[PDB]
This record gives C-alpha cells, structure tokens and sequence, in this order.
C-alpha cells in the first residue's frame, strides 16, 4: 500500500 | 508576497505535480498486486513503493530550504509543515537501526505468536483462528483462562524488554522533534495553530477525551451491570455481583469489543435479527446491483454518481486480497476492491466503502498532501454513517428488501441497540484506558516496576475489568494487542466513534427526521448531503475543528449525540438494573 502521507507512505 | 514565500509556492507547485505523477504510478502498481497476487508483483510493487518513499525524502530535504516562520499563507504552511517533518531522521544511525530492529522484532513476535498444548507440545494454536475461536465461542472457564493467560505469557513476556527500549528510543526521537514525549507526538494529529477561534492544543485532547468519557460512564456502567448479571448465568459461580468482569470472559482476547457476548446477553432471544440476505438472494441480487443501489443512495442526497472509471476499473467480485478497500489514485481515478457476496453485510460494507470514495472525490481538487481526512478519525466516521442509514428498516423497505407493511417491534429495536452498544459503547472505556496508559508511560508517570500494576489498576477502575490471575512486571499485557506491539496510536477509535454520531445527528436534523435517532435514514435529503459535502470537500485544508463545525455547527468533539442514539437502550437498561448493583468494586478478583 502507498499513501498521501509522509510518516507512513509505504506498507508492504 | 515575500521572496521566500514565492519560492515556497513555486516549490510546492512542482512538488504537487511530481507527487501526482509518481503517486499515480506507484498506487497503480498496488492495484496490480492486490488484484493479481504474483511473486514478481510483491517486489515489483516494492520497486514502485520504494521509489515513492525515497521521493518524499528528497522532497522533504528541498522543503527545508524555506523557513516556516517566513510563510504567511496558511495553506502553504500546512503543506510545508507536513514535508519538513524529520521523524526518525533526528536519531543517530545507531539508534535508528536499533529502533527499527526492535520494531520489526515486536511485530514478528506478535504475528508468529502461538501457544501449545502442555501435554502435547507439538499441537499449537495461533491467535487467528485458534485462540480467537476459543475467546469468542468457548463457555469453558478454564479453557478461556488458558488461552488468555498463555497468550500473555508466551507473547507478552517476550515483548516486555523490547517494549521498554521502544519507549526510550521513541521518546528520544519525539523530544528531538520538540515534543514532550512520544504520546505528545501522536496527539499532534489533532493540533491546530494560527487560525483564530479554531486552534486546538495537543494537551486539550487529553482533557476532551477525559471529559466526554465522564458523560459516558452512566450508560457504560448500566451496560456493564446488565452484561455482568447475564454473564453470571453463562459462567455460574465465577462472577461477583459487585465486582469487575474477569478479563478472559469478554468475547475476544482482550475485551476490545463485547460483540461476541450478544448471544449470552440478548434481551429477547426469540426475536431474530433483521436480515435481508435471503430477500436479496430471492430477488436475484448480484454484486453489480449492490453497488448500484449504493450509488443511488449517494445520488439521493446530492452527491455525484460514480465515475466511468469506477465501474470500468473496480473489482467488485472475487475472480486477490479481499479486504474491502477504497482507492484514490489521483488523476480522476477512483476504485473499490471488494470480494462481494450477496449478503446484508456486504450490502452495508459497500455503502461504507463508497462513502470513502465520496469523501475522496469531494476533496480531489485540493493540493496533494491536503487530499486526506480532516484528521485521523474523519474518514472512517464518514464511512460508518453510511451503514447506519442503509441498515435501518426504513431504508430497507424503500429498496424493497423489507415488505411494505413491515413494522419493527420494540423488542427487536432493543435487541439491535444492545448489539450496537456491545461493540460501539463497550470499546470506548477499553480504548480510552489503553491509550491513557500509553500516554502516561510516555510521560514518565508510570515507573517500569509499576507498569503492569498500574495497567490492571486502571483496567479495574476505568474499564470495570479484572485480571483472572496476578501479573507481575515480567508481563507486558498491553503489547499483547496488535496496535501496541505494532506501534499504532489508538485514540482514533475513540474520536472516530464520537464523530460518527455527531455527523449522523446533524445530518438527521438537517433532514428533519422524526423519532429515535437510531431509526434515521438520510436518503433523499439534499440538505444533509450539502451539510456533509461542505466538510468533505475541505480535505485537510482547514482545521479539523472548522471541518466539524461545517457539519454539526460546533467546533469540538461531543458525546451527547452518541448518548442520544443509545437513549432508548439507556432507559431500558436502567429499568432492567433496578434490582442490581450498578458499577463495581475494584477489590474483588477471581484469584484473591
Ligand atoms: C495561498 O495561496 C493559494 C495559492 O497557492 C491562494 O489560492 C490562497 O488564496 C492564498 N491564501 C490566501 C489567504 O489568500
Ligand atoms: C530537521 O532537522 C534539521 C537538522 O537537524 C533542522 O535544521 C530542521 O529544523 C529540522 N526540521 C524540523 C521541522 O524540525
Ligand atoms: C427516494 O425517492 C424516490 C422517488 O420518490 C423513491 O422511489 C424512494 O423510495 C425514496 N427513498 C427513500 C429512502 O425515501
Ligand atoms: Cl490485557
Ligand atoms: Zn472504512
């Protein structure tokens, strides 16, 4: 997953 | 404006275009994997997701060239602030490597946790499905105790020394980012500065959570007393009529929700729950019909149809990962991924996921980083109120899933509100007390030698729940919950819950609804859709306090609408409890 966030922009 | 502000505006303009292109490409790879799981795509998506994570680091460095003190435009300040965050970069390379190792090890200890038969050490149970099935369905006091204790002994004890160093390293990181501690850092999601009349400090969240919880106590004490009397029939001789509920008897591994206590506490067990699953299969409903009805509901309040790309691109049936998810890729591309089934649940879930899409569409014109919920609780609250309206008998009649002559009797209404309260109200003391413990730990107010002592003093006092066996400081019971061992803030489940009933009550007043709040359906109300849309289109370009005021007319979290929703149940519970004790003594325990 990818997000419009700087803290958690990426999760696999 | 000034030269620094002009250069910041130019930088952000280029950031927003570069971010749109790379986010679209990156999230386009996420859609490929989640809809076509292959070995190649796991690392192929990692190739796209790693490219995205590094871009934000380089853009963060570029953002630091513009001092925030020089920017006067608030919309530019908001974007620069999100970009200028250092995060774990403030830590030395050794401490970052240590923290990341601790984080990965806690996560792995949790997700590989298992307990084994002491008489047959090769027969073991995982949390899902093994231990969760026991915690939900077992009526054997000792089997429930064994699963509850074994999980905390095998998993929690492993996490205890890791969690201690996690607290140290997280506090050092937060202090170096000019916060008081890691809890103060998390409370920054609600912080608002520089907007007169809408500001909100990080400490104010503690006071507003504590004040609204005060007003929840009567309803929760009455729910607790009703459940406790019913649980005495389910587990005879094990529950005190004046004491806390034993922690292992609450229907899941922690008592996070009381949902699975329903069949043990149902007020009128002969009245079955309203279920339109059979009526849907009879009328030959498919997944296409479900989302079309969901789209009709949103159109009915003045929100737009779904897009042509939505129907073309969305995967609405299992041909993948089957989590109901809403996708906002940018460039006008919106999708839903859901392995839909012809059940009442998936009909309700589809309304929930399209609520996410309606929120996403409404703020699509905002700058990149402002295309988000107003705070961490907003997005799920928007989805939840869609299921509230769609599940009412009122609404189910209008779409022809209930007979036109269907009248819901008052015993079926009480059953539904009690089932709602076991999930929605039961989790609020749990959620506030867990986060309060973490907040106090991060603050240094609970010494390590009292971590578990205070955890269970607070469980008894705030939650009315007691440990069935004593736990010394080798345990780390908080870390035995996923959110704690995996480093996720928890108060969002409290604020989101209060927000959703604030939203619904305001929308139902705008629709001029008659009768109990829980029977409201906002369908065919353009005034409610306009009230909601006035907040949806803001994204997070405005203070969350202002976005809340756009819906409900007040600036702050308020629990009175939730209390109104449950007022018919509250009245019924007070009458049920007229010969029971209401509240609990923290002195009783199953073992002492
Ligand atoms: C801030 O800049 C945006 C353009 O990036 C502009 O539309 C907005 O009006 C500016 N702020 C104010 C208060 O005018
Ligand atoms: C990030 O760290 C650098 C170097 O320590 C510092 O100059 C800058 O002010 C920090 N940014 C923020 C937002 O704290
Ligand atoms: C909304 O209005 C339409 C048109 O009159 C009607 O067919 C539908 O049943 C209404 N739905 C509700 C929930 O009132
Ligand atoms: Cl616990
Ligand atoms: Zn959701």
């Amino acid at each position: 997953y990818v997000f419009r966030s700087l803290r958690t922009p990426f999760i696999v | 404006q000034s030269t620094i502000e002009e250069q910041a505006k130019t930088f952000l303009d280029k950031f927003n275009h570069e971010a749109e292109d790379l986010f679209y490409q990156s999230s386009l790879a996420s859609w490929n994997y989640n809809t076509n799981i292959t070995e190649e795509n796991v690392q192929n998506m990692n190739n796209a997701g790693d490219k995205w994570s590094a871009f934000l680091k380089e853009q963060s460095t570029l953002a630091q060239m513009y001092p925030l003190q020089e920017i006067q435009n608030l919309t530019v300040k908001l974007q620069l602030q999100a970009l200028q965050q250092n995060g774990s970069s403030v830590l030395s390379e050794d401490k970052s490597k240590r923290l990341n190792t601790i984080l990965n090890t806690m996560s792995t200890i949790y997700s590989t946790g298992k307990v084994c038969n002491p008489d047959n050490p090769q027969e073991c149970l995982l949390l899902e499905p093994g231990l969760n099935e026991i915690m939900a369905n077992s009526l054997d006091y000792n089997e429930r105790l064994w699963a509850w204790e074994s999980w905390r002994s095998e998993v929690g004890k492993q996490l205890r020394p890791l969690y201690e160093e996690y607290v140290v390293l997280k506090n050092e990181m937060a202090r170096a980012n000019h916060y008081e501690d890691y809890g103060d850092y998390w409370r920054g999601d609600y912080e608002v500065n520089g907007v007169d009349g809408y500001d909100y400090s990080r400490g104010q969240l503690i006071e507003d959570v504590e004040h609204t919880f005060e007003e929840i106590k009567p309803l929760y004490e009455h729910l607790h007393a009703y459940v406790r009397a019913k649980l005495m029939n389910a587990y005879p001789s094990y529950i005190s009529p004046i004491g806390c509920l034993p922690a292992h008897l609450l229907g899941d591994m922690w008592g996070r929700f009381w949902t699975n206590l329903y069949s043990l506490t149902v007020p009128f067990g002969q009245k079955p729950n309203i279920d339109v699953t059979d009526a849907m299969v009879d009328q030959a409903w498919d997944a296409q019909r479900i989302f079309k009805e969901a789209e009709k509901f949103f159109v009915s309040v003045g929100l737009p149809n779904m897009t042509q790309g939505f129907w073309e691109n969305s995967m609405l049936t299992d041909p993948a990962v089957c989590h109901p998810t809403a996708w906002d890729l940018g460039k006008g591309d919106f999708r839903i991924l859901m392995c839909t089934k012809v059940t009442m649940d998936d009909f309700l879930t589809a309304h929930h996921e399209m609520g996410h899409i309606q929120y996403d569409m409404a703020y699509a014109a905002q700058p990149f980083l402002l295309r988000n919920g107003a705070n961490e609780g907003f997005h799920e609250a928007v989805g939840e109120i869609m299921s509230l309206s769609a599940a009412t008998p009122k609404h189910l009649k209008s779409i022809g899933l209930l007979s036109p002559d269907f009248q819901e009797d008052n015993e079926t209404e009480i059953n539904f509100l009690l089932k709602q309260a076991l999930t929605i109200v039961g989790t609020l003391p749990f959620t506030y007390m867990l986060e309060k413990w973490r907040w106090m730990v991060f603050k240094g107010e609970i010494p390590k030698d009292q971590w578990m002592k205070k955890w269970w003093e607070m469980k008894r006092e705030i939650v009315g729940v007691v440990e069935p066996v004593p736990h010394d400081e080798t345990y780390c019971d908080p870390a035995s919950l996923f959110h704690v061992s995996n480093d996720y803030s928890f108060i969002r489940y409290y604020t989101r819950t209060l927000y959703q009933f604030q939203f619904q009550e305001a929308l139902c007043q705008a629709a001029k609804h008659e009768g109990p709040l829980h029977k409201c359906d906002i369908s065919n109300s353009t005034e409610a859709g306009q009230k909601l849309f006035n907040m949806l289109r803001l994204g997070k370009s405005e203070p969350w306090t202002l976005a809340l005021e756009n819906v409900v007319g007040a600036k702050n979290m308020n629990v009175r609408p939730l209390l109104n929703y449950f007022e018919p149940l509250f009245t019924w519970l007070k009458d049920q409890n007229k010969n029971s004790f209401v509240g609990w003594s923290t002195d009783w325990s199953p073992y002492a």
